[PDB]
């Protein structure tokens, strides 16, 4: 195996000369990830190894 | 004075040997080699 930096698509290319796209507001992923972090359940270790 | 054939020093060699009653364990210096394990409270992967 060789570290050769995967690749993921920058951008989701949106077609369509009017209106507009159906994108997630803004603060809506925001507000998910908020409310996972009050849950305070982010795993780290796996028998001492991180 | 009793003179007596013997086998002459260079027709014979002295060679070392090493008697062992058994074959030592792996962690023969330890008293307790299962503490690593039981003393592992976090776990092992």
């Amino acid at each position: 195996y060789k570290e050769t930096s995967r690749v993921s698509l920058t951008s989701m290319i949106y077609v369509g000369t009017a209106g507009k796209d159906l994108s997630l507001p803004t603060g809506t992923v925001e507000d998910i990830i908020g409310a996972v972090d009050g849950m305070r359940r982010v795993v780290r270790t796996i028998g001492g190894q991180t | 004075i009793k003179t007596a054939p013997v086998v002459p020093p260079t027709e014979q060699r002295d060679m070392v040997q090493e008697e062992r009653v058994g074959t030592p364990v792996k962690n023969a210096g330890n008293a307790n080699p299962a503490a690593d394990s039981d003393n592992a409270t976090e776990g092992v992967v």
